[PDB]
């Protein structure tokens, strides 16, 4: 469990550094 | 394919490997190795290997055939010139010791409270000493105390004589001091007791030879690598001494030997205990 | 993770010091065990790059020079220069303003702003020396400086140049310059130079010879035939009259700058700085605590904030008390007389 | 006067915010992607307040202004500014964009505005042909990124509904647009439309039609925290109706748990009365805290003098805040519970025997529970043994109320049970996350 | 996202108090008295 | 060092005389009427009067006022030949002397405005710590919760660009008083173990009484290693303890498990307690937590015990014992079951896996509330 | 005595302009 | 200072002497100690109660039937330990994630 969890803490944090990614550069476009 | 890449990787630091010391390094996954074998390679490094292990003076294992660095061994630090091993311990303890309070009190102060109760002397904030010299009467326990702090220390116990110091071959003297003192920073937390000093730290009266210049030179290293422009933290001197009316006052400056204990002849008092503990 | 498979099956490569290139297209170099190879030049590597003494890389199979590398540097003298600074602070150097703007005017002046001194048209002073009694603050101002000096602080101490072999000290004097220039800007701290640096003597056994080698080496490097550019030294002893007048001329070093014991105001200052981080009780006067102090040396006045601080550790406590400063003060004044009247008395 | 300027500057801030909004919802219309829309609708409040009539009025001749019949539907509909100096052509569709006919999106949205700011000026009426003449337009649509808009429209359909005080002329067309939702195999829209039902139903005090729905139609898991939120609570008085309570209490704690932080204090006010009431009636004393906050004291005080009086045992006090504040329980619709309570009592007492004695006998817990009888004192333990709110036995031969011994729970399966529920949702959080990753093409 | 459709509808101390203050008893001092000397006798 | 105005002598017995059975007490009267007459306290004199519904006697009252007025004109006299002739430092002692005297003689909120205006005007940065200092005192005095909270906010800045260890430890005795004010105990003994040693505030209090709440605070907040290392072998507080038998007794008793003197001196210290104006409103929280503490450690050392010991042992009856521990335990304060029928308390303390377990479902169902809000924030 | 006074920035571009440099940059940039 | 040093060394003796009869039992009684030491009953319970209290050696009093029960204090289970310090430190990074994706 405690391994699940880390992966799940770890996995949140890639998608939210990737949505941050992917706005930065949409925003960015402009 | 990527899990037998790693295995791959692994199996490429295997059984032979080459002895060698890390030269220097030259760039990201690249560097100078001298081989046992009596040359110097330019090879490359394994990403595996950390890049803050490699030394410029650390032995590393190289592949056999291709000369690249491929391992890091452990640090060979052994007894070097002294470094008490714990079976070198000297075996004399507080208890086997009788009736030295002021003494014992003010050596533990300065040379076993800060190396574990650190947290007073930070909150207090006053750096704790780096220097002690205990001066009297020959035959009064100064080297059995000494012997009593290496056996109830945590640091690396490093114990010289002032007569090792002083060599033929002019500049081994000081070569000597700043090998023990760079012994004893690479082994921090450590604690130097320099035994009978009134050899090299005699008064530095204006020398007009080669024996004069080159002892005057022993105590200027001395100084300066006691408390120098490298301030080596974590480690303490102790010194003994018969008279203490001779010696530098730049050794006995409160800088580089904060402490000064005396080790008077026993009284009717400290005779007792001593009797007592020896019989 | 193939491309570092790949790359590590390759053989490893020698390396070889260059004593001179020969055609353009061939360099003389020389390998650790074997003696010297005529080799050819990778086609990336350009021949006006590979200058003598530059330690090339050859390759395994043909001796091809195919890296440049840095250069050779006397394992011994690379760790005389720094790379963690000091954490001393001209803010924690109290009494020695005159001091710090004077050895500023020389090792921080010429360098930051040469056009001042090309335009005045005086030569940049080189050379300092910190003298005076122990325990001042010669090698606490080298460390300050070494802390804000934006620059290489190569540091020497006085006893690291001698060896017991001939001309080593000489050599390693040499790689220390050259390493300095190739640094440039560089500001070489030389501690306690009464060991090399002291009267030179004469000949008969009693001359130590080869420091006073070392010695004249030293010399010619920091002012000789080549005249050295955006290199100062910041030399530090006490015994300022036994080092021979030979380094102690204008030319080798520009500025002799006196460290004295501190004044009251000093000593003040100094108990000021000290004192920062530990717990002071109100009645702590320290103009009296420095009254109390007739003519110390600066780091006596260290040792007793020190003192005080363990009156205060062994009393388990963590404020300092007015009377604990004065008897730590009594205690680290501590005094040593002739204790011998008959002596004391032969001089009426 | 500056005020008027100023006032100026902020109706178009407010331009230049509804502008960004209609040109994210155009992005998600060519760029294949719904959650552009769902951000537009989350700005959407944001941008509720801050306008007047001359916003709507320039905005709706800014947008469309194609001479379609919308022109001719919301201008009539709201006042218009005079021949102000700062004449400045607002045109966002030049040409081409104003000859192609709007997005059902952007229609809507405006619209929507139009509905909006007319219910914040309270004239229901006027609000209501719009909402009808926008429900017509976005009927025939079968635009699947329209439903999310759809869906916050539906909402304020029901809302303005509210006001109009019906809730029963539009309760057919609701279900007939949720079973299209359903149909449709919509996530937002179902979800929310549900949610009104719900409402309206509870409003109606139609509990066991909600309760066959529920049963019927299932709430999808991906829709939004705050329609999860607001279905918990629906489903949470369901069940506290229905008594079962346990469940009602888990359902209204997991509302509550999502509840949007501090944004809506009504809601989070209700749910904490409810949670408060289901918990009492369960014999659990509530956390002490709700009573404290600064927005729910004034609103929880009275449950805190009802469940100061039940933990007491003082059913007099328990008559008396009857008497004074339960009346308040009537408008705030839990006035049947509180008397459910009212007559449950003595099982926070049961429940506090078992905690704190072993082996108390009868005679001990009909003392100490004011029980007249001890065979009443029989027959109040068995029962609530039997509902499953007490964990012993009575040995009726020499009449003592032994507990069931605590077992060792981390040598049994139930560690793995709990391990294995923490472990999936684990697996299915980090399946969510890596599962979308929004790679840009 | 407010949820505008449910309305939004001396004692001012910081310390957190338990269920148990709430409870009106005799001082301890008094209970512990009455017990000593029902005890005693 | 710090000038004791405002007397927190003055507000207790204030509080005193608010107190019920006091309210008929004289020596409280006569203590409060002679300090007000030696410090000429007009406006606090008729807050006193009207909220305890006091006749005023108009003599005095009119002294007071005149010899207020004459006062303040001389303050004014004084600051106007500062400002006119002298720098900026007479007219800031002018103004500090005025605002001194303003809380000097109750009045709080001109006293409060005086001294914001020395503020303002105040430069050097110990005569900014004393002002705050005087500010808290008032604070203190008036029991202003905010004032007294930006206060200690405004002296930890002040403090931490400069502060003396002088200050810093008055500040932390201050910080002590104010959290035993809001019974947050853990850091008011933390704070007061730390200034015991080295206590000089003694305008708040004398050193006695700072002992005094030091020893209950650190009862109620130290487990027993920490109150035997740091209270139970405390040098200083033995020595002062060596003058108060009672609060000695009463902390020695439960450290040795002499239950029932214990308990006898908790009903001395609760009396005491209730009387105390700083301790006032959780007197009844302080008995219930000691009560619970002695309950607990009695049962750390035993798995099963008749009802009939803790009786003997606490020197109660078994009827009361029974009661207290029916209500702890509902409570869920102390970790036993009781066994009627038999009159045994049994322990149900958790073991290291079992408490570990419990600890790991409580966080972890925490942190997966926090990841499953965070992931449906964000993942649209 | 008086003591020496830092050198600041606005004195340090002074000293370097507040003189010959109608060829002195120009000389200066040829070497 | 005699009455209190020779009350510390009886104090001593006294655990001294508890510790070396209760290694061979397991769930002897308390009459049976104070058989074997040779006090009364309420001073060995008191001070087998002190001593189980102050962490010394590990056991329980049943004071119901009249026994010491001993046993082998498991460790603590480090894991279990170092698995609470984990998910207090991922607790910090989902606060520190919070801070984070305010940039939408
Ligand atoms: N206080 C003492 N207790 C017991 N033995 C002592 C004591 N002082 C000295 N001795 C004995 O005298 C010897 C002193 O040796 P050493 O420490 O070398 O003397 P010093 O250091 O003064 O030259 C030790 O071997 C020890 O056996
Ligand atoms: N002016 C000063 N202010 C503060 N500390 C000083 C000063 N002068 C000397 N010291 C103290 O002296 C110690 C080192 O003295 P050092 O520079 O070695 O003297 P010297 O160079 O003469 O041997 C340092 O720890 C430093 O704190
Ligand atoms: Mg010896
Ligand atoms: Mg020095």
């Amino acid at each position: 469990y405690l391994a699940s969890l880390i992966r799940s803490v770890v996995a949140l944090h890639n998608l939210i550094n990737n949505k941050i990614a992917n706005r930065d550069a949409e925003k960015k476009e402009g | 394919e990527f899990l037998h890449a790693q295995e791959e990787v692994k199996r490429i630091q295997s059984i032979p490997l080459v002895i060698g010391q890390f030269l220097e390094a030259v760039d990201q996954n690249t560097a100078i190795v001298g081989s046992t074998t009596g040359s110097n390679y330019y090879v490359r490094i394994l990403s595996t290997i950390d890049r803050e292990l490699l030394k410029p003076n650390a032995s590393v294992a190289l592949h056999k055939h291709s000369n690249a660095l491929v391992d890091v061994l452990p640090p060979e630090a052994d007894s070097s010139i002294m470094m008490l091993t714990s079976d070198q311990k000297p075996d004399v303890m507080y208890a086997d010791i009788g009736g030295m309070d002021i003494q014992k009190q003010e050596v533990r102060e300065a040379v076993e409270l800060p190396l574990t109760h650190f947290e007073l002397y930070k909150q207090i904030g006053i750096d704790p000493p780096r220097g002690v010299l205990m001066y009297g009467p020959p035959g009064c326990g100064k080297t059995m105390l000494a012997k009593a702090v290496a056996h109830h220390t945590t640091a690396a116990f490093i114990r010289v004589v002032g007569s090792e110091f002083v060599q033929k071959y002019l500049g081994e003297g000081p070569r000597m001091v700043r090998d023990v003192f760079r012994l004893a920073k690479e082994n921090a937390p450590a604690i130097i007791f320099i035994d009978e000093i009134d050899a090299i730290a005699t008064k530095r009266f204006d020398a007009q030879t080669g024996a004069d210049r080159e002892v005057q030179r022993i105590l200027l290293e001395l100084l300066n690598q006691m408390d120098g422009f490298d301030q080596n933290v974590n480690v303490k001197v102790i010194m003994a001494t018969n008279r203490a009316d001779t010696l530098d006052p730049a050794l006995l400056r409160p800088g580089r030997l904060d402490r000064k204990i005396e080790f008077p002849l026993p009284d009717r008092r400290q005779k007792r205990l001593i009797f007592s503990t020896i019989t | 993770l193939r491309e570092e498979l790949q790359l590590l099956q390759e053989q490893g490569s020698y390396v070889g010091e260059v004593v001179r290139a020969m055609d353009k297209k061939k360099v003389l170099v020389k390998v650790h065990p074997e003696g010297k190879f005529v080799v050819d030049v990778d086609k990336n590597i350009d021949i006006n790059d590979v200058t003598p003494n530059c330690r090339v890389a050859l390759r395994n199979d043909s001796y091809t020079l195919h890296k440049i590398l840095p250069n050779k540097v006397d394992p011994l003298v690379s760790l005389m220069m720094v790379e963690k600074v000091p954490d001393s602070t001209y803010e924690m150097i109290g009494g020695l303003d005159k001091q710090i703007k004077e050895i500023k005017e020389v090792i921080e002046l010429p360098v930051k702003h040469p056009e001042l001194f090309e335009a005045l048209g005086i030569a940049q002073p080189k050379g300092v020396l910190l003298y005076g009694p122990p325990g001042t603050g010669k090698t606490l101002l080298a460390r300050a400086v070494a802390h804000h000096t934006d620059c290489t602080f190569i540091r020497v101490s006085g006893s690291e140049l001698v060896q017991k072999f001939i001309g080593e000290g000489a050599r390693m004097v040499r790689e220390l310059f050259v390493m300095a220039r190739e640094h440039a800007p560089s500001i070489i701290f030389m501690d306690e130079i009464d060991s090399i640096g002291s009267s030179r003597l004469e000949g008969g056994s009693g001359g130590d010879s080869e420091v006073q080698r070392t010695m004249l080496e030293l010399l010619n490097q920091l002012d000789g035939f080549e005249a050295t550019k955006n290199i100062k030294v910041i030399m530090a002893t006490n015994r300022i009259d036994i080092l021979d007048s030979a380094l102690l001329r204008p030319g080798r070093i520009d500025r002799k700058i006196e460290f004295p014991p501190p004044n009251e105001e000093a000593r003040l200052d100094i108990l000021k700085i000290h004192s920062r981080k530990m717990n002071l009780t109100r009645g702590i006067n320290l103009r009296k605590i420095a009254e109390l102090m007739p003519g110390a040396s600066g780091a006596e006045v260290k040792g007793v904030c020190t003192e005080a601080g363990m009156y205060a550790l062994r009393e388990r406590r963590v404020h300092v008390t007015q009377e604990d400063f004065e008897m730590a003060v009594a205690k680290v004044m501590q005094k040593d007389s002739e204790k011998n009247m008959s002596i004391k008395k032969l001089w009426k | 006067a500056a005020a008027e300027h100023s006032q100026r500057e902020l109706d178009t801030v407010t331009l230049e915010d509804i502008k960004e909004h209609v040109k994210q919802l155009e992005k998600a219309v060519s760029g294949k992607e719904p959650r552009f829309v769902l951000r537009a609708l989350r700005m959407l409040p944001s941008t509720s307040r801050r306008l007047n009539h001359y916003v709507l009025y320039k905005a709706v001749q800014g947008f469309f202004t194609s001479n379609n019949a919308t022109r001719d539907f919301l201008l009539p509909f709201l006042e218009e500014p005079m021949d102000t100096e700062a004449d400045l052509q607002f045109r966002p569709r030049t040409g081409k964009a104003a000859s192609t006919p709007l997005l059902p999106e952007v229609e809507a949205y405006l619209q929507l505005l139009v509905v909006i700011f007319m219910m914040n000026s309270k004239r229901y009426k006027e609000a209501q042909k719009i909402s009808d003449d926008l429900m017509q337009k976005i009927s025939t649509q079968n635009r699947r990124a329209l439903d999310l808009v759809a869906a916050k429209c539906y909402y304020y359909h029901a809302r303005v509904y509210e006001f109009l005080d019906k809730l029963d002329v539009v309760r057919s067309f609701l279900h007939a647009r949720l079973r299209t939702a359903t149909l449709r195999h919509d996530a937002d829209g179902q979800a929310t439309l549900l949610n009104l039902l719900l409402r309206n139903y509870l409003h109606y005090s139609l509990y066991d039609q909600a309760e066959k729905l529920v049963s019927k139609s299932v709430f999808p898991e991906q829709a939004n925290n705050n329609e999860w939120a607001r279905y918990l609570y629906y489903t949470g008085r369901i069940k506290a109706i229905q008594l079962e309570y346990s469940e009602a209490r888990r359902t209204m704690t997991n509302a509550l748990r999502k509840a949007p932080q501090h944004t809506a204090v009504g809601f989070k006010q209700t749910v904490h009365k409810l949670l408060i009431v289901v918990e009492l009636l369960l014999g659990e004393i509530p956390d002490r805290l709700q009573f404290r906050q600064p927005s729910l004291k004034r609103s929880l005080m009275p449950y805190f003098l009802l469940t100061q009086a039940v933990r007491t045992g003082n059913l007099a006090k328990f008559n008396q805040v009857l008497d004074q504040f339960g009346e308040k329980f009537q408008a705030d619709g839990t006035y049947t519970l509180i008397i459910r309570l009212r007559h449950n009592v003595i099982k926070t007492g049961v429940r506090m025997i078992s905690l704190s004695y072993s082996r108390i006998s009868l005679a001990d817990i009909a003392q100490k529970l004011q029980l007249d009888s001890p065979e009443d004192a029989e027959f109040i333990v068995a029962k609530a043994i039997r509902d499953g709110v007490i964990e012993a036995s009575i040995n009726h031969e020499k009449g003592y109320v032994q507990s069931k011994e605590m077992i060792d729970i981390y040598s049994t399966r139930e560690p793995q049970l709990a391990f294995h529920q923490r472990i999936s949702f684990c697996l299915d959080i980090h399946n969510m996350s890596v599962k979308a990753m929004r790679f840009p093409p | 996202d407010e949820f505008e459709e449910f309305p939004a509808e001396e004692d001012a101390h910081v310390w957190e108090d338990n269920w148990d203050d709430d409870n009106v008893e005799d001082d301890f001092s008094n209970q512990l008295r009455a017990e000593l000397e029902k005890h005693g006798y | 060092g710090l000038p004791k105005n405002p007397d927190l002598r003055i507000a207790q017995l204030r509080f005193l005389l608010s107190l019920p059975e006091h309210r008929g007490d004289a020596a409280v009267r006569d203590e409060l009427m002679a300090a007000v007459r030696d410090n000429n306290m007009a406006p606090y004199y008729e807050a006193l009067c009207k909220s305890l519904d006091w006749q005023i006697d108009v003599d005095l009252l009119n002294k007071m006022k005149k010899a207020n007025e004459d006062e303040l004109k001389r303050l004014d006299e004084e600051l106007e030949d500062a400002e006119k002739n002298l720098g900026e430092s007479e007219i800031r002692d002018a103004m500090m002397a005025k605002a001194e005297y303003l809380c000097r003689i109750g009045d709080k909120e001109g006293a409060l405005t005086a001294f914001r205006k020395t503020y303002d005007k105040t430069v050097a940065l110990g005569h900014r710590l004393d002002i705050v200092f005087y500010l808290l005192r008032i604070g203190l005095f008036y029991m202003d919760n905010d004032l007294i909270t930006r206060n200690t906010e405004k002296a930890k800045s002040l403090i931490e660009e400069g502060g003396d260890w002088d200050r810093r430890n008055r500040l932390k005795v201050y910080q002590g008083l104010y959290c035993v004010a809001i019974r947050d105990f853990k850091q008011a003994a933390e704070l007061f173990l730390d200034t015991v040693s080295t206590f000089t505030s003694y305008e708040l209090m004398d050193y006695k009484t700072f002992v005094t709440y030091t020893v209950y605070v650190s009862m109620i907040a130290l487990e027993r290693p920490d109150l035997r290392e740091k209270v139970i072998k405390g040098a200083e507080i033995l020595e002062v303890l060596h003058s108060l038998p009672a609060v000695r007794q009463y902390l020695f008793s439960l450290y040795e498990c002499r239950y029932s003197v214990f308990f006898q001196s908790l009903a001395v210290v609760e009396q005491e307690m209730k009387k105390d104006w700083l301790f006032a409103p959780h007197y009844r929280y302080y008995v219930r937590e000691m009560r619970i503490h002695a309950y607990s450690q009695l049962l750390e050392s035993y798995r099963s015990l008749t009802l009939g010991y803790m009786a003997e042992a606490f020197g109660v009856g078994v009827e009361f014992i029974d009661q207290e521990l029916s209500r702890f335990i509902a409570a869920g304060r102390l970790h036993c079951k009781i066994d009627k029928v038999n009159e045994i308390v049994e322990t149900n303390r958790p073991d290291s896996k079992n408490w570990q377990y419990q600890e790991t479902i409580k966080k972890g169902d925490l942190l997966l509330n926090r990841v499953q809000k965070l992931s449906r924030v964000i993942n649209m | 005595d008086k003591p020496i006074r830092a050198l600041d920035e606005g004195d340090i571009a002074l000293l370097k302009t507040y003189g010959q440099s109608t060829y002195s940059r120009q000389i200066k940039q040829v070497e | 200072i005699i009455s209190t040093h020779l009350a510390k060394l009886y104090d001593n003796l006294l655990e001294q002497n508890l510790i070396r009869v209760i290694e061979p039992f397991s769930r002897v009684q308390i009459e049976h100690i104070s058989s074997l030491i040779k006090l009364s009953k309420a001073d060995v319970e008191r001070k087998l109660s002190q001593m189980i209290l102050d962490k010394k050696f590990h056991g329980i009093l049943d004071q119901g039937e009249g026994v010491l029960i001993i046993f082998d204090e498991p460790p603590v289970d480090k894991t279990y330990e170092a698995a609470l310090e984990t998910i207090q430190n991922m607790s910090k990074v989902v606060d520190s994630l919070y801070n984070k994706a305010k940039k939408l």
